[PDB]
């Protein structure tokens, strides 16, 4: 469950960053 | 960097969501087993 | 098969992730009900 | 409205799936805490 | 858990609508 | 729960295959 918490947090921040990045790319297009 | 860059953006988002999805599956299976 | 094929690729991935998502919702609701 | 519109379509689907994903995480954490 | 149920339903219908919309856009392309 | 296990496995392999397919299409582009 400790490793579950760490990977949840890792992938959540990765996904959040990718969504922001995609939003910035979308407004340009 | 155009439509092609945005497609890589979205594929990476989907792939990382899949890792999250498999973690949530793992947790549900852990809990189901303990309860039932 | 180009950008158009890659868009269908990603839509299908999203749709299948949604099926997974609804299965994880079902499991959580089953467990919540049994616990609470 | 073309490939560009379909890319916004898919980004919005991914973003909303992420909200669902964080709700399923919340539920699993609630249940794990009560059981364990 | 009440708010969890309402947001699950809210985002599920939003996602379903987006997937249908994308399917209609895809058949056009 | 048996049907849950079978559908989880079904859709997981479908999604994994779609992600690989998309990765191969992306490197081409």
């Amino acid at each position: 469950w400790e490793e579950w918490d760490k990977k949840i947090e890792e992938y959540t921040k990765k996904i959040e960053e990718l969504i922001k990045k995609s939003e910035e790319q979308q407004k340009k297009n | 960097s155009g439509i092609v860059q945005q497609q890589n953006n979205l594929l990476r988002a989907i792939e990382a969501q899949q890792h999250l999805l498999q973690l949530t599956v793992w947790g549900i299976k852990q809990l189901q087993a303990r309860i039932l």
